C-alpha cells in the first residue's frame, strides 16, 4: 500500500510529525497482514468449491486468525460482539448517503427464493449424451432422407396434434415446439407446412386451422435454440395475410375470434419486427403495405379492420404519428356505415370493431403527450369520436398508473 | 523470484509478504520449511558434476547452504526426458526417497493372496446377521452388473441439486444407490432418499417399550411411520459443512466442517450422537472405514486423525505433511489410510505405528480427490492441475499420467469391476479412462519412462450444463451417479 | 435474480426491522450508513445468540437449547434480562411483516409427457426413465 | 419467577422483529426452532439491546434530535467499551 | 458490409406482401 | 478510487482473479482497523517514553505487541512430531464384541434426556 495514505491516516488520528521510515514501516506491516489474510480467504474459497473469493471468505479468514471480522468498528470489551460477522453493509459509491426512515419501511421485501432440493437425470446413456433440457446442447446410391424416422415420425405426430383436435395434445405439441433443442434441421418441413396450410387454408376461411397454426407460429418464434431468420420470408406473408383478409365464411359468429385472428397475427407481427431487425427491409416494408392498406380507397372492411389491429399494435412511436393525421376519413367511414341502412352485410360490424381500437389507442396517446385538462369538450375539436369515454379511458390509464 | 519455475507462482506471492522477522513467526508454513530439509531427488551422474563445484573452497559457502538446508537423495538410473522429469516433481521436499517407497505395503484384499494382511493385524469389527443380510442382496446386484470395458460404456445419471443457493460443498452416496447426502454451505447436512422409499426414523422409546424383541420382523416394526419424508435436515455444526461420509451399513452418517469437529449422525433417530473435537481448524475431509468403525479425518492443522466411534481421542495421528491434509482415503482392506495433501504430496499411512509406507509426488496443484482401485493395488490422485496420477502401490512409481481435465479434478471412482475410472471435474466433464489398458504393463530405477497414452484411454467426456461434478458414484450393477449442485 | 434473493430477504426484512425501531419514541429520516450499520449489529446479535446459546447446551450434552440456556448466553453477552418483559409490553410495539415467497404459482407447469425405452438389468426401476 | 411467568404470556405478542427473521438468523447458529416463544424473546432481547443503544445516542444529540449521526453513536457506544469505526473511503 | 450473409436471405429481397392472399376469388 | 485500486492489484497478485464487489470494501474496512490500533497503540506507548512525537520505534513496538495477540499460526512441527510419537506409542486397544452402539462415556456424548419448558 502507497506510504502517502498512511500520512494521511495518521495526521487526520491526532499523530503529526510522522518520519518516512516511521510511514514505511506502517505499510509493510498492513501489507502483509492483507497478503496474509487473502491468502487465508483462497483457502475458503478453493474448499467452497466455487472459485468466486465472495464477501464471506474474508470473514472467515480473519476470524481463522483470530481478529473480529468486526469492520467499520472495534469493541475493546470483545462481550457485545464476538467473532460473529456483521456480513458489512450493501456499498456503491455512488450512493445518496442520506434516506428518509419511512423509505425502507415501505418498501417490499424480496422473495425468499426456493429451498434446496434433489432432481435426479441422465448424463449418458450407454455412451451417448441425450438433449434432454438438463443437458447443455453406373448408378449413383440410393439417398437416404436427412430427417430419422423416430424424427418423421416425431414431426408426424407433432403436426397431426397442432391441427387441434384435442387441446391437451395441441398444448403439448406447442410446448414440445416451444422447447426442443433438436427441432433445428426440421424446421424447412415446418416452415412449409405453415405457409402452405394458411395459402390454401384461406381458399375456404377455416378459422380454426388458422388459429392453430397462428399458435404453431407463435410455439416456432419462442424457441431460443432454433435460427428463424432463414425462413422469416416464409412466415412473414402467413401471417400478413391472416391479418388483411377477407373471411369466407361466416364472419359474424366469429369475427370476436376473427379479432383475435388479427389479434394474434398482430402480436406476432410486431414480435417479428422487434427481432430479426436490419437496416430498412423488414419493419418497414410491412409498415409501408400497412399504410397503403390504410389509404386504399373503398377497402373490405375485414382488410381494413385487420389493417388497423397491424397499425395499432406497432408501439409507441408509430400510432401517435400515424393517426394524428388521419382524424377525419375514420369518421367519414363510420358515418357512412351509419347512414346506409344495409345491416345484413359485415360493414356495420367492421366500422364499430375499427371505431372502438382507434379510440382505445387515442387514449394512451392522448394520456401520454399532454396534461389531462379539459376533458370534457376539447376533443370535439377532433370530431367527437371518443370524447368524454376518451377522457374517462385516459382517467382509468392515470389510476392504473397511480397503482403502480 | 523471476528465474523461477511457473507452477510456484503461488509459492512466491506468500514469500513477498515475507519481508518481516515477526511476519514469518506466525506463518506455520515457512517456519516447518526452514526447518525441514529439501529432499531433491537427483542422479548421481549429475551430483558428480554438483559435487565438483561445491567441494571446492572457491565457493565454499553456497555448498554450506546446500548441506545444511538440503537433503540429496541419490538414485541410480539413466537420465528421464525433460517430459518425464515434468510428470513427477512440483511438491516442496519433492521426489522423496526410494528408501521411503520400499517398504513392504500389504495392498491386497480380504477374505489366499500373498500381498493381503492377516484378519487380526488391525483389530476390525464382526460381520453381523444384518450386515451378513446385507451382502445377500449385493450379490443379487453383481448379477445385474454389466462388465463396462471400452466398448459398452456406462449410462451416467448425474443427480443435480437444482436451487442450492446455500453452496453445496460436500456429497456421498451410501454403496448401494439409496441415500444421497449434502453438505451445505448454511451448516446443513441433508440426506436424500433416491429410492422410492421414504425416510423413517425409528420410534420412540415409550413406543418400542411396549412392542417385543425376538418377533421376526423387528426392523420393521421399530421403524416410525409419523416421521417419513424424502428430505431430512441435519442440523448441529456451526460452519460449513466440507466432508460427508456414510457408514457401510447405511447408519452412521459422517460430517466435518469448519468450526473443528467431526459430527455422528444416526439415520435411525437422524440426530446427532457425538462430536468429535481434535483438531481446532476446519476439517477438509472425512471417511468411514470399509468396514465402517474406523474412521480418517484430515484437517487444517496439517495432520489426519485415525478416530473409532469408541474414543473421544483419535487412535493414530498421521502428521507429516507440511500443509493442510485435504483428502483422506481408506484403502479397501482399511489397513492403509492415503492423505493427499496441500503440499502436492499423496501419503499411504499404515494404520499400525502410524508410519508413512509411501509418499506419492508429482502433482502441480493441492491434492483434491483420491480414489482406489477395487484390486487395491492401484491408486488414482487428482488435483488442480487437471491431471489425474496413477499410482503403483506395490511398487509406488509413478508415469501414467491422465491429462484430459482442465480445471480442478474433485471426483475419482473406479468401477465395480474395475474396468473403468470415472474422472469429475470443473470443467463440467465427466470423462472416463480405460482402468485395464492403463495398469496392462503392470525396479531399480524408480520410473517406468513415460508415455502419452492419455488419448488411448479416453472413453468419452460428456460436458455438463454449468454444473460442476462433485461426485462420482457407480452402481453395483456398473451405472455411474453423479451430484453437482447446478450454477 | 432468486440468487441474492435468498440473502437479501432477509436483510432487507432486518432494515425493516430497524426502520421500525429507530422509529420508536425516536427518529424520522435517518442517514443511510447509520441504518446499514445498525442492521448489521442486528444481524451479528441474533447469529451470536445463535452459536453461543448452542454451545452452552452441547456443553451440557443437549441438542436443542432451553430458557436455562439462553439466560445464561444473554447474561455472558450483559444484557440484564429482567428489564425484557417491560420492553415486550410497549404500546409502541409493532410487527414487521415476513417476506414473500419466490414461487407464488407453486404448480403451473402442464409439463410434457413423453415415454419411450425400459431400462437394462442393471439400472433399478427408482431411476428415471429412458427419454423419447 | 418473573421470566418464567413472562415467557408464558408470549403466545400472542408478535414483537418487532418477525420470527421468520428471527428465526433465519437463529437457524443460521444452529439455534432450531422447537418453542415460538422462545424466538420471541431472542427478538426481544435483541429489540431491547439496539433500543437501549438508540435512547442513548438521543441524549448525545439533545446536548449538540432529528437526525441520528455517526458522531452520536461514537460516545454513546463508548460507554459500553464498543469503539465504532467511521467508514473513511 | 453489403456481402453479409443477412443480405441475400430472401426475406430482405423479396416484395413478399404481394403473397398475403388479398380477399381471394 | 485511490486506495480501492490498489487493493483489486494486491488480489490479482495472489492471482484472485475472481471475487465478490464486496471483498474490496472489507479488506480496506480490516486495512483501516488494523492501522487505527497500530497508531492507538503507538501514542500509548509514546506517552510511556514520554516524547511528543510518534516516531518509528514507536510504530515497531506497536507493531510486534499487536502480532504477539493477534495473529496466531498453527502448532509448530516440532511441537506436533513430539505429540505424535507422544500418542503413537500406545498400542490400540481391543475391541469388545456385542458391546451395543460404541461410543464414549456418556459425559462425552451428547445423548442426555434433554428437557423443555412445559407450555402453560
Amino acid at each position: 500500500l502507497p506510504s502517502e495514505s498512511m500520512k494521511v491516516v495518521a495526521e487526520s488520528m491526532g499523530i503529526a510529525q510522522i518520519q518516512e521510515e516511521t510511514c514505511q514501516l506502517l505499510t509493510d506491516e498492513v501489507s502483509y497482514r492483507i497478503k496474509e489474510i487473502a491468502q487465508d480467504a483462497l483457502k475458503f474459497m478453493h474448499m467452497g468449491k466455487r472459485q468466486k473469493l465472495t464477501t464471506s471468505d474474508i470473514d472467515y479468514a480473519l476470524k481463522l486468525k483470530n481478529v473480529e471480522p468486526l469492520y467499520g468498528f472495534h469493541a475493546q470489551e470483545f462481550i457485545p460482539f464476538r467473532f460473529a460477522s456483521g456480513g458489512g453493509r450493501e456499498l456503491y459509491f455512488y450512493e445518496e448517503k442520506e434516506v428518509d426512515l419511512s423509505d425502507i419501511i415501505n418498501t417490499p421485501l424480496p422473495r425468499v427464493p426456493l429451498d434446496v432440493c434433489l432432481k435426479a437425470h441422465w448424463l449418458s446413456i450407454e455412451g451417448c449424451q441425450p438433449a434432454i433440457p438438463e443437458n447443455p446442447p453406373r448408378l449413383k446410391p440410393r439417398s437416404i432422407h436427412e430427417l430419422s424416422v423416430e424424427q418423421q415420425l416425431y414431426y408426424k405426430e407433432i403436426t397431426e396434434a397442432c391441427v387441434g383436435s384435442c387441446e391437451a395434445k395441441r398444448a403439448e405439441a406447442l410446448q414440445s415446439i416451444a422447447t426442443d433443442p433438436g427441432l433445428y434441421q426440421m424446421l424447412p418441413r415446418f416452415s412449409t407446412f405453415i405457409s402452405e396450410g394458411v395459402r390454401v387454408n384461406v381458399v375456404q376461411n377455416n378459422l380454426a386451422l388458422l388459429i392453430y397454426l397462428m399458435r404453431m407460429v407463435k410455439a416456432l418464434m419462442d424457441n431460443p435454440t432454433l435460427y428463424l431468420e432463414k425462413y422469416v420470408h416464409e412466415l412473414i406473408p402467413a401471417v400478413m395475410t391472416c391479418i388483411v383478409s377477407r373471411q369466407l365464411c361466416l364472419r359474424p359468429d366469429v369475427d370476436n375470434h376473427w379479432a383475435l385472428r388479427d389479434f394474434a397475427a398482430r402480436l406476432v407481427a410486431q414480435i417479428c419486427k422487434h427481432f430479426s431487425t436490419t437496416t430498412n427491409n423488414i419493419q418497414s416494408r410491412i409498415t409501408k403495405t400497412f399504410t397503403k392498406s390504410w389509404v386504399d380507397e373503398k377497402t373490405p372492411w375485414t382488410t381494413r379492420y385487420g389493417s388497423i389491429a397491424g397499425l395499432a399494435e406497432l408501439g409507441h412511436d408509430v400510432i401517435k404519428t400515424l393517426i394524428l393525421p388521419r382524424l377525419q376519413q375514420e369518421g367519414e367511414r363510420i358515418r357512412s356505415v351509419l347512414d346506409g341502412p344495409v345491416l345484413s352485410n359485415i360493414d356495420r360490424i367492421g366500422a364499430d370493431h375499427v371505431q372502438s381500437l382507434l379510440l382505445k389507442h387515442c387514449a394512451p396517446v392522448l394520456a401520454k403527450l399532454r396534461p389531462p385538462p379539459d376533458n370534457q369538450d376539447a376533443y370535439r375539436a377532433e370530431f367527437g369520436s371518443l370524447g368524454p369515454l376518451l377522457c374517462s379511458q385516459v382517467v382509468k390509464a392515470r389510476a392504473q398508473a397511480a397503482l403502480q | 523470484h523471476g528465474d523461477q519455475e511457473c507452477y510456484y507462482q503461488d509459492d512466491l506471492r506468500v514469500l513477498s509478504s515475507l519481508t518481516k522477522k515477526e511476519h514469518m513467526k506466525g506463518n506455520e508454513t515457512m517456519l516447518d520449511f526452514r526447518t525441514s530439509k529439501f529432499v531433491l531427488r537427483i542422479s548421481r551422474d549429475s551430483y558428480q558434476l554438483l559435487k565438483r563445484h561445491l567441494q571446492e573452497k572457491q565457493n565454499n559457502q553456497i555448498w554450506n547452504i546446500v548441506q545444511e538446508h538440503l537433503y540429496i537423495d541419490i538414485f541410480d538410473g539413466m537420465p528421464r526426458s525433460k517430459q518425464q522429469i515434468d510428470a513427477m516433481v512440483g511438491s516442496l521436499a519433492g521426489e522423496a526417497k526410494r528408501e521411503a517407497n520400499k517398504s513392504k505395503v500389504f495392498f491386497g484384499l480380504l477374505k489366499q493372496d500373498p500381498n493381503a494382511p492377516p484378519q487380526n493385524r488391525i483389530p476390525l469389527p464382526e460381520l453381523k446377521d444384518s450386515d451378513k443380510l446385507d451382502k445377500i442382496m449385493n450379490m443379487k446386484e453383481t448379477t445385474k452388473r454389466v462388465r463396462l470395458g471400452p466398448d459398452c460404456l456406462p449410462s451416467i445419471c448425474f443427480y443435480t441439486f437444482l436451487n442450492a443457493y446455500q453452496g453445496l460443498t460436500a456429497v456421498d452416496v451410501t454403496d448401494d444407490s439409496s441415500l444421497i447426502a449434502g453438505g451445505f454451505a448454511d451448516s446443513t447436512v441433508r440426506v436424500w432418499s433416491v429410492t422410492p422409499k421414504k425416510l423413517r426414523s425409528v420410534k420412540q422409546a415409550s413406543d418400542l417399550s411396549l412392542i417385543d424383541k425376538e418377533s421376526d420382523d423387528v426392523l420393521e416394526r421399530i421403524m416410525d411411520e409419523k416421521t417419513a419424508s424424502e428430505l431430512k435436515i441435519l442440523y448441529g455444526h456451526s460452519g460449513p459443512v466440507y466432508g460427508a461420509s456414510f457408514s457401510p451399513d447405511r447408519n452412521y452418517l459422517l460430517s466435518s466442517s469448519e468450526d473443528g469437529t467431526v459430527r455422528l449422525w444416526s439415520l435411525q433417530t437422524f440426530t446427532c450422537l457425538v462430536g468429535y473435537k481434535g483438531h481446532n481448524y476446519p476439517v477438509w475431509d472425512t471417511q468411514f472405514s470399509p468396514y465402517g468403525y474406523y474412521f480418517v479425518s484430515g484437517g487444517h492443522d496439517r495432520v489426519a486423525r485415525l478416530w473409532a466411534t469408541d474414543h473421544y481421542q483419535p487412535l493414530r495421528i498421521f502428521a507429516g505433511h507440511l500443509a493442510d491434509v485435504n483428502c483422506t482415503r481408506f484403502h479397501p482392506n482399511s489397513n492403509y489410510v492415503a492423505t493427499g495433501s496441500a503440499d502436492r504430496t499423496v501419503r499411504l499411512w499404515d494404520v499400525l505405528n502410524g508410519n508413512c509406507v509411501r509418499i506419492f509426488t508429482g502433482h502441480k496443484g493441492p491434492i483434491h480427490s483420491l480414489t482406489f482401485s477395487p484390486n487395491g493395488r492401484f491408486l488414482a490422485t487428482g488435483a488442480t492441475d487437471g491431471r489425474v496420477l496413477l499410482w503403483d502401490i506395490g511398487h509406488g512409481l509413478m508415469v501414467g499420467e491422465l491429462k484430459g481435465h482442465t480445471d480442478t479434478v474433485c471426483s475419482l471412482r473406479f468401477s465395480r469391476d474395475g474396468e473403468i475410472l470415472a474422472s469429475g471435474s470443473m470443467d463440467n466433464t465427466v470423462r472416463l479412462w480405460d482402468a485395464i489398458k492403463a495398469f496392462e504393463d503392470l525396479t531399480a530405477t524408480g520410473h517406468i519412462n513415460l508415455p502419452e497414452n492419455s488419448q488411448e484411454l479416453l472413453l468419452g467426456t460428456y460436458m455438463t450444463k454449468s454444473t460442476p461434478v462433485v461426485h462420482l458414484h457407480f452402481t453395483r450393477r456398473n451405472l455411474v451417479l453423479a451430484a453437482g449442485a447446478y450454477s | 435474480n432468486p440468487a441474492d434473493n435468498y440473502h437479501l430477504a432477509r436483510r432487507r426484512t432486518l432494515q425493516v426491522v430497524v426502520s421500525s425501531l429507530l422509529t420508536e419514541a425516536g427518529f424520522e429520516s435517518a442517514e443511510k450508513a447509520s441504518v446499514e450499520t445498525l442492521t448489521e449489529m442486528l444481524q451479528s446479535y441474533i447469529s451470536e445468540i445463535g452459536r453461543s446459546a448452542k454451545s452452552y447446551c452441547e456443553h451440557t450434552a443437549r441438542t436443542q437449547p432451553t430458557l436455562s440456556d439462553i439466560v445464561v448466553t444473554l447474561v455472558e453477552m450483559g444484557f440484564n434480562v429482567d428489564t425484557l418483559p417491560a420492553y415486550a409490553k410497549r404500546s409502541q410495539r409493532m410487527v414487521i411483516t415476513a417476506p414473500p415467497v419466490t414461487n407464488q404459482p407453486v404448480t403451473p407447469k402442464a409439463l410434457t409427457a413423453g415415454q419411450n425405452r425400459p431400462h437394462p438389468p442393471h439400472i433399478p426401476s427408482h431411476f428415471p426413465e429412458f427419454p423419447d | 419467577t418473573p421470566l418464567v411467568d413472562f415467557l408464558m404470556q408470549l403466545e400472542d405478542y408478535t414483537p418487532t422483529i418477525p420470527d421468520a427473521v428471527t428465526g433465519y438468523y437463529l437457524n443460521r447458529a444452529g439455534f432450531e426452532a422447537s418453542d415460538p416463544r422462545i424466538i420471541r424473546l431472542i427478538s426481544l432481547a435483541a429489540q431491547k439491546f439496539i433500543s437501549d443503544i438508540a435512547n442513548d445516542a438521543l441524549q448525545h444529540c439533545k446536548m449538540k434530535k432529528y437526525t441520528l449521526t455517526m458522531e452520536d453513536l461514537t460516545p454513546a457506544l463508548s460507554e459500553y467499551g464498543i469503539n465504532v469505526k467511521k467508514p473513511h473511503y | 458490409d453489403l456481402l453479409a450473409d443477412e443480405n441475400f436471405l430472401m426475406v430482405t429481397q423479396l416484395h413478399w406482401e404481394d403473397d398475403i392472399i388479398w380477399d381471394g376469388e | 478510487p485511490k486506495d480501492a485500486q490498489m487493493m483489486a492489484q494486491i488480489l490479482k497478485d495472489m492471482g484472485i482473479t475472481e471475487y465478490e464487489p464486496r471483498v474490496i470494501n472489507q479488506m480496506l474496512e480490516f486495512a483501516f482497523r488494523y492501522v487505527t490500533t497500530i497508531l492507538d497503540d503507538a501514542k500509548i506507548y509514546s506517552s510511556h517514553a514520554k516524547k511528543a512525537t510518534v516516531d518509528a520505534d514507536d510504530v515497531r513496538l506497536a507493531i510486534q505487541c499487536r502480532a504477539d495477540q493477534s495473529f496466531t499460526s498453527p502448532p509448530p512441527r516440532d511441537f506436533l512430531l513430539d505429540i505424535a510419537r507422544q500418542r503413537n506409542q500406545t498400542p490400540l486397544p481391543l475391541i469388545k464384541p456385542y458391546s451395543g452402539p460404541r461410543l464414549p462415556p456418556d459425559r462425552y456424548c451428547l445423548t442426555a434426556p434433554n428437557y423443555r419448558l412445559k407450555s402453560l
